[PDB]
């Protein structure tokens, strides 16, 4: 499922910004 | 009220605007008490005012550090606008003021902790859920945009909750004031407009692209754009080819087409009639905009409460001491903070 692909995945922590 | 207060707010703003506040308050006003969050070169604390006893946040960041990686104009944005605005679903920048070491921007409290924490924990709001938040949203970019200010870091951890249930916009690091257009790569990758990624130059109309992936992720749990590393994000971005769960609601979708479009000129939120696409569009049938802007709406979800100077709703940080160089560091490069 997608849900656990995004669960899977090593981006659903806090995303940090970009700058630039 | 959401026309009368968008007349008088233009005035109230260019005056803070042209003549900021400055050094407001210091550093031993405030008792620090535990980390609320952390960024690339600070931390946010609460803060108790000693003398009045309201509790705060405090952003604290190192001058040395904002220098090194190049964000002093971005630093001097943020600390600028924050101070010249006023809405109801942004944070107040309380007081402002810096030492020898680091600039600090001690601001509004809000008790109920991050839309992101909420969000992953319960996996995906309903829509009516995501519809309380983002009209909240869609009024605040619609007050910004007035200014001529674009926000450019729309994202779950950037969205307070406060006591009752409602938004507070924090986070100002890369809100810039721009009429026409601008150049910077910067904001979150899953949030970037395909013209952000593409550097073709863009405009408040990223804004509403950060709308459209902020409500896809409330109502899905997860972004319409993800993979493990930021250019394979990129990659999927310009491709830019959304599906939906098969939950989403055919005005949901319809709303998401309009406004995850890669061609501006169809982007909603960028057309002639502006923000009124989206506060008319069907998604937003059941919204009362003016009942949400005077707060009378009931919230979905009040956060459990406490007395105040309780954190429960936030994540434990590792703490770190305060230190203050007997040196002035970057003075001339902060002059105006
Ligand atoms: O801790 C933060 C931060 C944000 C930018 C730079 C640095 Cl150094 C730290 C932000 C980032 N996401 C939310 C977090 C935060 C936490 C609490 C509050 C608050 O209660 N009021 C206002 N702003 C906050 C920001």
């Amino acid at each position: 499922t997608t849900y656990a692909d995004f669960i899977a995945s090593g981006r659903t922590g806090r995303r940090n910004a970009i700058h630039d | 009220s959401v026309k009368e207060f968008l007349a008088k707010a233009k005035e109230d703003f260019l005056k803070k605007w042209e003549n900021p506040a400055q050094n407001t308050a210091h550093l031993d006003q405030f008792e620090r008490i535990k980390t609320l969050g952390t960024g690339s070169f600070g931390r946010v604390m609460l803060v108790k005012h000693m003398e009045t006893g309201n509790h705060y946040a405090m952003k604290i960041l190192d001058k040395q550090k904002v220098v090194k990686l190049k964000q002093i104009e971005h630093t001097l944005n943020e600390k600028r606008i924050l101070q010249a605005v006023n809405f109801p679903f942004l944070v107040k920048l309380e007081f402002s003021f810096k030492d020898n070491s680091n600039l600090y921007m001690v601001m509004e409290y809000a008790p109920g902790g991050e839309m992101f924490s909420h969000l992953r924990r319960i996996g995906r709001f309903s829509e009516p859920h995501a519809r309380f938040y983002a009209a909240q949203i869609v009024l605040t970019f619609e007050y910004l945009h007035s200014l001529d200010l674009i926000y450019r870091d729309l994202k779950p951890e950037n969205l307070m909750i406060d006591q009752q249930g409602y938004i507070k916009v924090t986070d100002f690091g890369f809100a810039k004031r721009v009429k026409g257009r601008t150049w910077t790569l910067c904001g979150t990758p899953e949030y970037l407009a395909p013209e952000i990624i593409l550097s073709k130059g863009y405009n408040k109309a990223v804004d509403w692209w950060a709308l459209g992936v902020l409500i896809y992720e409330m109502a899905a749990g997860y972004p319409p754009f993800f993979a493990d590393q930021p250019i394979q994000i990129y990659e999927k971005i310009v491709s830019g080819k959304v599906r939906f769960p098969s939950h989403f609601s055919s005005d949901l979708k319809d709303l998401l087409r309009n406004l995850l479009q890669v061609d501006l000129t169809k982007r909603f939120g960028n057309l002639k009639n502006g923000v009124n696409d989206i506060k008319n569009h069907k998604w937003f049938a059941t919204t009362d905009w003016i009942a949400i802007y005077q707060r009378k709406v009931e919230a979905p979800f009040i956060p459990k409460f406490k007395g105040p100077g309780d954190t429960s709703n936030f994540d434990d940080y590792e703490e770190e001491e305060i230190r203050v160089s007997i040196n002035e560091k970057c003075g001339k490069e902060f002059s105006e903070f």
